[PDB]
């Protein structure tokens, strides 16, 4: 809601999307009006991808380690680093199984918003290296 | 509130005045069918000692002429109309005048009429070095 | 964040005079609180130059109030006439919350100068 | 004692330096020694003050040579209506930096067009006065509240007033040569008429001819309606104050008595609309006057010739077709004869009997509620008589009320104020009066000899071919023709449609065919 | 996509001239509906809820979307009715009206304008402004605007009934412009005057006095072609017509029929 779009202002300007005097130019947040906007959002799909990628590694090691717990969204930093086991269990080793379902089902859209896999199209995944041929 | 400041004397001619479209031929077509001139004007105290020029910074009367209050005779001044100096106040928002005891009963027709002289700076016929 | 006066005081003329028998006929203008037990009145409103008393007949309109009055409020409202002088007249004995609620109901009914 | 006239409305208490106040009662009173006036160097004039100065009570009541009258009489209103035109204004009160004083907001006129301005008033500078924009509130009141959104939706004032001029311009160009206000809460509206009114001697239109009724600043120039583009100040409105003519309350409690039409949608055309409603009540709806005369604007001569002829034909035709004992005429306030010649026995009535004349015309007021059991032998007509529902034997010709035209002007209540010569003025139309009868269809009647050549009958009489089956004119059969016949039928064919279209409706009595006509003709 | 003389390729969305436009977008329409919906009443604090039936069902529909896998009948059931009860709609493609609960909504158990703003943001990748959603809150005059229609309520015969009423700028505009040379000359088609004043008829009962005029104005007109129609015939060839049953177009109960509930 643009009245009180805050928040995405912060997070925004934090990881150096866009700058601060971009939000006076009005109409910033429209889509048909001021297209630009796609590219301002699409400069944090570099972390949303590295999210992803440390969100496999935990559940990797939370199957290994024989633990049973539902993972959710509010227990990420915005650096992928989990925290606050809460009502996780116990179980034998190489046996436990990570709930990944409202996780993954609320996060997709933005993927999509914020061009996430657009690493996978370069040479490794590099996004300094040219495209693949 | 504010302050009240014009005397029930005047509201015809003022009124008839701001309406029209040649303020002085309005005013002297007034007079001429017998109308009753402004009256509240703001009148001064002096000694009537200095130069007969009319148009002054300080109230310099001869023992004729009569000092007024310069704004309060500017009938465009008056009625709160705009001026017809090219650019672009009244003049005689600020100083004092001085008309012929005579006709220093009629501010405004004075100020309307007749005009200072440029080298005498007094009034053309009352009276003028030049010639 | 407090709201003072959520207001209903609507306007009645009265009877008012300088005694008790001087109050005469219909002169005066009652704001009244209607409230659970009558319609209890709070201030008079008239140009009449002071008054001591006025006369309104109880809820059940048997007898006629005789309620000494404040000396009056002076003020000038305005109407096409130009000025008009009024003055209020408060029932003596008033605390200063319907002193307030009268006189927003007034002040914000009626334009001053 | 004082006015409101020009009372200033700063709040600064300080009064002014002598030699920068306008008058005598607005000096300070550290100069005020005796009534007079004395400089005291110890204090310097302002150079910065900016007070609002109200323009409240005009009062414009003078007599010089030059110049026209601006409020009107009662009489020299009545001859011009076509030109009047409703007025009503909203209004604003001052806030910040000034209080006590209305500025103009939204303006409303007859037409229902709304205009809304800017808050601008007329402030003053140690050197000059000034005309500029203002900070402002809406009225307390609650009703006043379908203003609040208003006060940002503004327009500067300069195209508000070449909007006005531009309207009125195309609203009268075609019927009057000025304008007359018609206004309820005078002195309001005199007020707000400072911003677009100029007045002055009489003068006419440059490149035009009739009187000029528009001001140009800029070029300095006048004009009439039809050459006036560009220019944004009336020259010479006329008024009249309805309120003044012996009413009591507000309008709407006044209006409310007759005209149950309009209504109140809570804007300022409404109450312009409803004042004009009541000045043309109070002046028309009574019994026409035959002394007020009109000029034609225009082609109106057509339309009467016309209504001469449909009623001429059409009255002898019902007679030829049903031959009436006694006609009993109504509405007709000189006994006249339409058909000139008719054997039946010929009624005269009115609810006006003339003074000569009066022993034919007998005193009678119709309607149906009674005298609806008394007229029961020949037929009556109804010729432009305004009555409840018509007895079922009957000629009525009734103007319909919802035609458009520049003839017809809105009146109350619904029933429109028609203009040709003199006013007349019809009540509403409706269905229910005409209950008993039924539209009188087309049809041409004639009846004399025919072309010549010939002048026997079958068949010497010249032919051209004219085929139409409703001109009941033997000699006609299908060649039909006689030519005068022929070109007699075209003429009456293209004043009849004049008519018809002007407004006017016809209707007969359910009993009427066109048969019969034809067994008259069989010689 | 064979736009110009060359093809292209048309990246998505629909292509609004094939062979079932119409109610496609009444579906994408009732779709975007119940999403709003749904998030309005998972979005909302579950304690602040007062009625116990209320949270049974926020937390239920939670259970439903997120922890079930296949589906329940009787949920869907349940809250269909729910929604039949505090959300009514009325759809033809993509052009709805919603008549809801006010104080529900303004609680936060159905959805507001601000939640179609957000769903539309992120599952349409548009922006809808504000100033082109309208609202109403006394049921007399009715929807704003439907169909590009306004709605009116009319006393007609004896009780009160609605009635749909054109933009005038609109019907005189159909009058004035054609498309086509012939479509001008009145005297050859007076049968689209009569469709344009059937459209316009709904504006007589209308408190304002320019509107009713502009029905008026058309009959007239009528009237007029009709005449000057007569005129040209008698003049060119000799005939006269005979026998019309025109004068039934320039009368108004032809026209009110239509309003008529009577077939
Ligand atoms: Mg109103
Ligand atoms: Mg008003
Ligand atoms: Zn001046
Ligand atoms: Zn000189
Ligand atoms: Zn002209």
């Amino acid at each position: 809601d643009e009245g009180n779009c805050d928040t995405l202002k912060e997070i925004l300007v934090t990881y150096n999307c866009c700058d601060d005097d971009y939000f006076n130019k009005k109409d910033w947040y429209d889509f048909v009006e001021n297209p630009d906007i796609l590219r301002v959002y699409a400069n944090l799909g570099e972390r949303v991808r590295q999210a992803l990628l440390k969100t496999v590694q935990f559940c990797d090691a939370m199957r290994n380690a024989g633990i049973v717990g539902v993972l959710t969204l509010d227990n990420q930093d915005l650096n992928g680093n989990w925290y606050d086991f809460g009502d996780f269990i116990q179980t034998t080793p190489g046996s436990g199984v990570p709930v990944v379902d409202s996780y993954y089902s609320l996060l997709m859209p933005i993927l999509t918003l914020t061009r996430a896999l657009t690493a996978e199209s370069h040479v490794d995944t590099d996004l300094t290296k040219p495209y693949i041929k | 509130a504010g302050n009240a400041t014009e005397v029930p004397a005047n509201s015809t001619v003022l009124s008839f005045c701001a309406f029209a479209v040649d303020a002085a031929k309005a005013y002297k077509d007034y007079l001429a069918s017998g109308g009753q001139p402004i009256t509240n004007c703001v009148k001064m105290l002096c000694t009537h000692t200095g130069t007969g020029q009319a148009i002054t910074v300080t109230p310099e009367a001869n023992m004729d002429q009569e000092s007024f209050g310069g704004a309060s005779c500017c009938l465009y001044c008056r009625c709160h109309i705009d001026h017809p100096n090219p650019k672009g106040f009244c003049d005689l928002k600020g100083k004092y005048v001085q008309i012929p005891t005579t006709c220093a009963n009629d501010p405004v027709g004075f100020t309307l009429k007749n005009t200072v002289c440029t080298v005498c700076g007094m009034w053309k016929g009352y009276g003028c070095s030049c010639d | 964040n407090n709201e003072l006066s959520p207001v209903a005081l609507r306007q009645m003329s009265c009877a008012a005079g300088t005694t008790q028998t001087a109050c005469t006929d219909d002169n005066a203008l009652a704001y009244y609180n209607t409230t659970k037990g009558g319609r209890f009145v709070l201030a008079l409103l008239s140009d009449l130059q002071d008054l001591k008393w006025a006369r309104f007949p109880k809820s059940d309109g048997t007898g006629t109030i005789y309620t000494e009055l404040e000396p009056p409020c002076r003020f000038v409202t305005d109407t096409p006439k130009g000025p008009k002088v009024k003055y209020l007249y408060f029932i003596k004995g008033l605390n200063n919350l319907n002193r307030g609620m009268v006189l927003g109901s007034l002040a914000a009914t009626v334009r001053l100068q | 004692n004082v006015t409101g006239l020009f009372k200033d409305c700063s709040k600064v208490i300080t009064g002014l330096h002598p030699t920068q106040a306008p008058t005598h009662l607005s000096v300070d009173t550290k100069f005020k020694t005796e009534g007079l006036c004395v400089d005291i160097p110890g204090i310097p004039k302002d150079m910065t003050y900016r007070r609002l100065i109200s323009m409240m009570g005009f009062k414009m009541n003078y007599q010089v040579n030059g110049y026209p009258n601006m409020f009107i009489t009662r009489e020299e209103a009545i001859r011009h209506v076509r030109a009047w035109i409703g007025f009503d204004v909203e209004g604003c009160h001052a806030t910040r930096e000034a209080v006590g004083t209305n500025l103009p907001l939204q303006l409303g006129f007859s037409t229902g067009v709304n205009l809304v301005a800017v808050p601008t008033g007329y402030v003053d500078t140690p050197n000059n006065t000034d005309f500029s924009r203002v900070s402002a509130k809406p009225p307390p009141g609650d009703q006043f509240k379908h203003l609040i959104p208003l006060m940002y939706k503004g327009l500067p004032w300069n195209v508000v007033r070449i909007k006005i001029v531009q309207m009125l311009s195309d609203t009268l160009k075609n019927l009057s040569d000025r304008v007359v206000f018609v206004l309820w809460a005078h002195g309001f509206e005199l007020t707000s008429m400072k911003y677009f009114v100029k007045i002055g001697p009489e003068r006419t239109c440059c490149l035009c001819d009739r009187r000029a009724t528009c001001f140009s600043t800029a070029s300095d120039t006048y004009a009439c309606w039809h050459h006036s583009i560009g220019f944004d100040y009336v020259y010479n409105p006329f008024m009249i104050d309805v309120q003044q003519w012996g009413f009591t309350g507000n309008l709407q409690s006044n209006h409310d008595l007759y005209c149950q039409v309009h209504g109140n949608a809570h804007v300022a055309s409404c109450d312009a609309i409803m004042t004009r409603c009541l000045a043309v009540h109070e002046c028309f709806v009574k019994r026409v006057d035959w002394t007020i005369e009109y000029p034609i604007i225009g082609d109106e001569l057509k339309i009467n010739a016309a209504c001469r002829k449909v009623q001429h034909m059409v009255v002898k035709a019902a007679l030829l077709a049903d031959k009436f004992p006694v006609l009993h005429d109504i509405g007709n306030p000189k006994a006249i004869k339409c058909v000139p010649q008719a054997d039946v026995e010929w009624k005269f009535y009115d609810a006006q009997p003339c003074s000569d004349k009066a022993y034919k015309i007998e005193e009678l007021f119709y309607s149906y509620a009674t005298h609806s059991d008394k007229f029961t032998d020949g037929v009556c007509l109804f010729w432009n008589c305004n009555v409840d529902r018509y007895p079922a034997n009957s000629i009525v010709c009734r103007f319909d009320t919802r035609v458009l035209s520049n003839l017809n002007l809105p009146g109350c209540d619904g029933g429109s104020l028609y203009v040709n010569k003199h006013a007349f003025h019809t009540p509403a139309f409706d269905k229910s009066a005409f209950v008993n009868l039924k539209q009188l269809p087309f049809f041409y009647y004639s009846d004399s000899p025919c072309e010549s050549h010939g002048k026997q009958v079958v068949s010497d009489i010249d032919y051209v071919p004219l085929k139409s089956a409703t001109c009941i004119t033997r000699c006609n059969l299908g060649g039909a023709v006689c030519r005068h016949h022929a070109n007699e039928y075209r003429l009456y064919l293209d004043a009849y449609n004049m008519m018809i279209s002007a407004g006017f409706s016809l209707w007969v009595y359910k009993q009427f065919d066109t048969y019969n006509l034809w067994n008259t003709f069989t010689r | 996509v064979m736009c110009g003389g060359s093809l292209y390729v048309k990246p998505g969305g629909t292509s609004s001239g094939d062979a079932t436009t119409a109610y496609a977008n009444s579906v994408f329409n009732i779709c975007q509906a119940v999403t709003a919906n749904v998030n309005a009443l998972l979005s909302t604090d579950g304690n602040k809820i007062a009625d116990k039936y209320v949270r049974n069902l926020q937390h239920r529909l939670y259970e439903c979307l997120y922890r079930n896998r296949d589906v329940d009948t009787d949920f869907v059931n349940e809250f269909y009715a729910y929604l039949r009860k505090h959300f009514s709609m009325m759809i033809l493609s993509d052009d709805a009206v919603v008549c809801f609960n006010s104080t529900y909504a303004s609680q936060g158990l159905v959805a507001s304008i601000k939640n179609f703003k957000s769903v539309l943001y992120y599952q349409n990748n548009v922006f809808m402004s504000e100033a082109k959603c309208w609202t109403e809150t006394d049921l007399t005059k009715g929807p704003h605007e439907f169909c590009s229609q306004h709605t009116m309520l009319v006393k007609q015969g004896d009780d009160y009934v609605y009635l749909p009423y054109p933009d005038p700028s609109r019907i005189l505009g159909a009058g004035c412009f054609v498309d086509d040379i012939v479509k001008t000359d009145g005297t050859l088609m007076i049968e689209r005057f009569v469709s344009l004043a059937i459209d316009a008829y709904p504006l007589t009962k209308h408190p304002n006095q320019e509107y009713a005029d502009v029905f008026h104005l058309y009959l007239q007109y009528i009237r007029k072609l009709h005449d000057e129609l007569t005129g040209h015939m008698l003049d060119m060839y000799s005939v006269m017509l005979t026998n019309d049953n025109t004068s039934r177009y320039w009368e108004p109960e032809f026209y009110e029929a239509m309003y008529t509930p009577h077939t």
